[PDB]
């Protein structure tokens, strides 16, 4: 009961091993001392609930600092301790929260720049892939997975779009026209459509349509929604949408 | 991804109520009950059957579990 | 327990007396197929459709309108 | 009546009344509440060996040959309850927690508070009271609101104490 | 605009100027007209306040104790007025909390009456009677704005302090009150500024140093109290609800109705005479030539219609809001009280307090109010029987009139199409034409309906005041009255100006007049010299940060009354540019209206707290 970190753990392992090196009672060729200790980091795992919560804050703690050396000896320790807590849940995990907090620190308010995605992608694969295949093990060359990182990007990509179109629209286009015809190339469902024109009505309204913003400023910024979603929707059904 | 696609469009399920709680081992907790308490000879045989089961899932659990009872603090 | 555990990942070929399984597909193309070596029950999956409750006279012009 | 009975503890009128049900010509409806009373009654008596092989031929017969999913509900936790009743009711969670977020998109309160007091009573068997009363003193505010079920929710109470 | 006055919006640029004509809005960038609030006294103005969650709204609290609300963006349309009973305002807050409840697992207070459908209104205009959907009387202002896309329900907090006895009243929702009782009534200090530092969390300073806190926290963190301060607010508009269209059938349906029938009948022909007369008609057909002259002249076809059109709407337009009025709110009113009920049990065992609230005034409210449902259906049914009589009278009545004005008309209705045709047509005259028909209850029985909903509406305001304000008050706690300041200086006479927070900062700016306590030793020293220390507090504890710097009053500046200093947020020096910038009549040098008008200082104190620093304006007061 008095096991609440990880650094518990490998402490006490040190503790019962001190006397196997002065004594050596365990056979080489059996790895016998590894199956006991294994068994009680799997009785550990599946009986103390907040050590499994503490394992599962130090991993993310970790993996957000770049301690990646520390990270992947506890993905080691989950893998030989084969817990209900397998590693693959918690390397996903930490992978999506990092992932995300790189898209958060480098494509937010950026929109000169034109495929920045295939840039950002490039960026993040340069200075994690080789760490994080190394913690899970697979090939470099994993296709299919970077395919999903690439998809996962994208996606983060349309949701900050979808957060900031506001100002994208109204600020700092014609500037920002570039990557809304790149945003055009990835918007394919209807409900991508409702949500980005509800938030745009939503923060527009909000905005603009105060009867203490002067009218000549709010009409000249209209236009320049409108002209921007043109572009962005050569059909004009959300200038549609929006009109109404 | 696609499970952030809904969540963009936690503990809010039930299944992590249920990890929440601890309960997530049915027959670990279940021999936990069990030998609250006594250990009659016709159950622990049973028990020591379920501990000496030819396949089976957390049987590593289940004999850790059956040492702590026979010869841990008391 | 865990032995039917492990029948409910292989077993996909309906090898008779399926019913001590969980899986209702493979129940319910065994039950078609002696059905048909016999010459016996197709139940249909019902569709669980499921939001705004509107107010009375929404409700009530609605089903007049549907009236006609 | 008969229920009168069954709660007033009038076991030998209950009993005479189930002879006369099984050769009386009955509607469905006065079929499935005699077929449940007897469910009831063998509950109370205390031979569950019977009543376990009968109660779930009746509720597999109540989603084939009628689609009711109303006695459906009220089989199913009779099945909980004797199973809890026998100090054996771990077997009952992955029934109980599939039908909690089931009835949680339906919406009825009285489907989800009668299943939280048998996720509590099956939690206070188990050695684990300390958290059950953690969740019942969060949710004893709308289960209150509840008649029927305030018995049961008044003599749970003096078992925490 | 030269003015001691103006407090600007944080959310827009917008601020509130006081001119002779009323309250008045102003647009920062363009000076331009927005708004005018018609004011009749100033003096009776306690204080305004903007609305900090959303801007769009303002506040007007007057002291003889009613509080007044008007939109800016409406050319300052009323929208809402309030009265709180028997107060005595001296100044108000008001404060919008914006409630987060997120879906938790342990939560299964699942809510059906989002599930009910939502009830509508009754409401005639002057063509035909129409029906619109139901909206709560101050849903208007407390509606989920379009703008708000966190359309989260906001809860409404008016704070309410009296002058003279420093009495607090809080007051929620624009319907429910609740009253605070302050133990420190020995002194009756004036009660300076007031700060808020969250939600539900407020710091009163008073012109004697003291400072009160007000915590709404226990009240927030409680999600049953909260649905509990909801739940008596909805029971009494609804009661009412009620009672608006109850007495609406009584002057719009039964009266109207019951008039033309008296009016074509008693003041006409008589009604005792016209019942054996009619029952004649009916069984023999002797028609008197008094009888023939009602008919031709009194009733005639113009009015025959006419009796048919009324009392049609009579019947089955009240049969309509019995059934799609009364039902689902008589529905509703148990459904809350059932839950109002369960709340209060709860806390009962879940405190363990000692004082225990009795639950008789529940239960005789929940009752009453199922024999309520158990009368309104009473009702429907009577009013179903009526409508079969009401029918058959007329279409026997209308044979009659036609043969006495046509002495050709060929009789198409055969009585032989009913056994019991008689029967229905006489028991109509004996409802229509008695001693208790005669009574404008004949339709219904308005009293008693009338009586009892009175009766739930008197008993439930019992209700809130003894149970559910005991429980309010207790989850209320009212900080005792502290001095923070005599740590600091223990050894002087300490007055109070004014205070604010600075938004984004957690600490708390103030203004004091320092006054040396002069000991029965020091006889008569010209160091009784007021200083206006400023320092710094943490909003939470009040805990001294900066050390104060005496700021030095120029010589120029002694004639004025330091006291009346107020705070001015949100960048007062746009305005120090467009005066110059704008073709006025104020000039800029000191901002002085004219050279003929009263000059008022703009002390820019640039106290620099972490690298900021706020405004101030002195106000001129000639001593």
């Amino acid at each position: 009961n008095n096991i609440n970190y990880l650094k518990d753990i490998q402490r006490w392992e040190n503790y019962y091993e001190f006397p196997l090196r002065y004594v050596p009672i365990f056979d080489v060729n059996v790895n016998d001392w590894a199956l006991e200790l294994n068994s009680l980091r799997h009785y550990l795992l599946n009986r103390n609930i907040k050590f499994k919560n503490n394992l599962r804050t130090r991993l993310d703690k970790l993996i957000m600092d770049d301690d990646f050396d520390l990270a992947d000896n506890l993905i080691q320790w989950l893998k030989s301790a084969n817990g209900s807590l397998s590693s693959t849940e918690l390397i996903v995990n930490a992978l999506y929260s990092k992932i995300n907090k790189f898209c958060e620190d480098n494509m937010s308010r950026v929109w000169n720049k034109r495929f920045m995605i295939m840039e950002t992608f490039n960026k993040f694969i340069n200075q994690y892939w080789s760490q994080f295949s190394k913690l899970v093990g697979c090939p470099e060359d994993d296709h299919e997975l970077t395919t999903t990182v690439f998809n996962c990007f994208e996606s983060n990509f349309l949701r900050i779009r979808t957060n900031e179109i506001f100002d994208i629209c109204v600020l700092a286009y014609p500037d920002s026209k570039v990557t809304l015809l790149e945003l055009r190339k990835i918007m394919k469902d209807f409900k991508d459509y409702t949500n980005i024109v509800t938030t745009f009505l939503s923060d527009f309204k909000k905005y603009i349509l105060n009867p203490s913003v002067t009218t000549v400023d709010a009409l000249l910024r209209y236009v320049k929604t409108i002209k921007a979603f043109l572009v962005l929707d050569p059909t004009g059904r959300c200038l549609h949408s929006i009109t109404t | 991804a696609a499970e952030s696609k809904n969540y963009s469009r936690g503990n809010t399920t039930s299944s992590q109520l249920v990890e929440s709680l601890g309960i997530q081992d049915l027959t670990m907790v279940e021999l936990d009950t069990l030998l609250s308490a006594a250990l009659t000879d016709s159950e622990s045989y049973n028990l020591g059957l379920l501990c000496s089961d030819k396949n089976s899932g957390d049987i590593l659990d289940c004999q850790l579990e059956l040492w702590y009872k026979s010869f841990g603090p008391h | 327990q865990n032995i039917l555990k492990i029948l409910e990942d292989k077993l996909s070929e309906v090898r008779d007396n399926l019913e001590l399984l969980d899986r209702a597909d493979l129940q319910r193309c065994s039950a078609i197929i002696n059905s048909i070596r016999s010459d016996c029950k197709v139940p249909l999956a019902k569709n669980r459709s499921s939001k705004k409750p509107s107010d009375i006279y929404s409700i009530l012009s609605e089903i007049v309108k549907s009236a006609s | 009546v008969a229920f009168k009975a069954l709660e007033e503890d009038d076991f030998l009128k209950v009993k005479q009344y189930l002879l006369k049900s099984e050769s009386l010509e009955l509607d469905y409806d006065q079929k499935i509440n005699l077929k449940y009373l007897r469910v009831k009654y063998l509950v109370k008596i205390g031979d569950y060996d019977l009543s376990m092989r009968l109660i779930n031929q009746y509720v597999k017969e109540c989603c084939e040959e009628v689609a009711d999913s109303n006695w459906r509900f009220k089989f199913e936790i009779e099945s909980i309850n004797v199973l809890l009743l026998s100090d054996v009711g771990i077997r009952s969670l992955p029934k109980i927690i599939k039908l909690i977020d089931e009835y949680k998109e339906i919406g009825n309160p009285l489907r989800c508070v009668i299943l939280l007091l048998k996720l509590c009573e099956v939690l206070i068997q188990v050695g684990k009271s300390m958290e059950a009363e953690c969740l019942i003193s969060c949710n004893l505010s709308t289960i209150l609101e509840f008649p029927f079920v305030r018995k049961k929710t008044d003599e749970l109470l003096e078992s925490l104490s | 605009i030269n003015d001691y006055f103006i407090d600007y919006n944080p959310l827009f640029p917008i601020f509130a100027t006081r001119i002779a004509k009323g309250l008045a809005i102003y647009r920062v960038s363009d000076h331009a007209r927005l708004a005018v609030i018609p004011i009749r006294n100033i003096n009776l103005v306690a204080n305004y306040d903007w609305d900090t969650t959303t801007g769009k709204f303002l506040s007007i609290f007057f002291k003889d104790g009613t509080i007044r609300i008007h939109d800016i963006f409406k050319d300052g349309r009323l929208v809402s007025f309030l009265r709180i009973p028997s107060t005595k305002i001296s100044k108000g807050i008001w404060d919008r909390i914006p409630l987060r409840y997120e879906p938790n697992n342990r939560d299964f207070a699942c809510n059906i009456i989002d599930d009910l459908p939502k009830l509508i209104r009754f409401v005639k205009d002057s063509k035909r009677i129409n029906i619109v959907p139901y909206t709560q009387p101050n849903s208007l202002w407390r509606g989920p704005d379009e703008d708000d896309l966190d359309s989260n329900e906001k809860l409404d907090v008016h704070v309410v302090f009296n002058e003279g006895n420093d009495k607090i009243t809080v007051f929620f929702n624009g319907d429910y009150a609740v009253f605070l009782s302050v133990d420190n009534i020995e002194n009756e200090n004036s009660l300076k500024s007031i700060i808020k530092v969250q939600d539900g969390f407020y710091q009163c300073f008073y012109e004697d140093g003291t400072v009160q806190t007000l915590n709404l926290g226990p009240l927030l963190q409680s999600k049953s109290s909260v649905n509990l301060l909801n739940y008596i607010m909805v029971i009494k508009e609804l009661i009412g609800y009620m009672l608006t269209h109850l007495e609406f059938i009584n002057r719009e349906l039964a009266t109207p109705y019951l008039d033309f029938v008296k009016r074509l009948c008693d003041e006409a022909y008589g009604y005792g005479k016209l019942k054996s007369e009619l029952e004649a008609l009916f069984l023999l057909g002797e028609i008197s030539c008094d009888l023939e002259d009602w008919l031709c002249n009194s009733v005639g076809e113009k009015n025959f219609k006419r009796w048919k059109y009324l009392g049609c709407e009579a019947y089955q337009k009240t049969v309509q809001i019995l059934t799609l009025i009364f039902v689902p709110a008589c529905e509703r009113i148990i459904i809350y009280v059932e839950k109002l009920r369960a709340i209060l049990q709860a806390f009962s065992i879940q405190n363990k307090l000692s004082y225990t609230s009795d639950l008789t005034a529940v239960e005789v409210l929940l009752k009453s109010s199922q024999k309520l449902l158990t009368m309104t259906l009473n009702s429907i049914i009577g009013l179903g029987r009526d409508e079969t009589l009401f029918e058959k009278f007329f279409i026997w009545f209308n044979d009659r009139l036609h043969e006495a004005l046509d002495e050709d008309y060929k009789l198409k209705f055969q009585f032989e199409d009913d056994l019991y045709f008689g029967y229905d047509l006489l028991s109509y005259f004996d409802r229509i034409l008695s001693k208790k028909g005669t009574e404008p209850s004949s339709i219904i029985d308005v009293k008693l309906y009338r009586d009892l909903i009175n009766s739930m509406s008197d008993m439930e305001k019992d209700i809130a005041q003894s149970n559910v304000n005991s429980h309010i008050q207790q989850h209320i706690l009212v900080d005792l009255k502290t001095d923070v300041f005599a740590q600091k200086y223990p050894s002087s006479q300490i007055n109070l100006l004014d205070a604010i927070k600075l938004p984004k900062h957690n600490y708390i700016v103030y203004l004091i007049q320092v006054t040396k306590h002069n000991s029965a030793q020091e006889p008569f020293s010209e160091e009784n010299k007021k200083k206006l220390y400023i320092g710094t507090l943490k909003d939470e504890n009040l805990g001294i940060i900066s050390k104060e710097s005496s700021v030095k009053i120029p010589a120029l500046f002694k004639s004025y009354r330091l006291s009346s200093t107020r705070f001015v947020p949100n960048r007062v020096h746009s305005l120090l540019r467009d005066i110059g910038l704008s073709d006025s009549n104020y000039h800029s040098s000191y901002i002085r209206e004219n050279r003929e008008n009263d000059d008022f200082i703009a002390c820019t104190a640039k106290v620099s707290v972490d690298g900021r620093s706020a405004s101030l304006v002195f106000p001129k007061e000639k001593q």
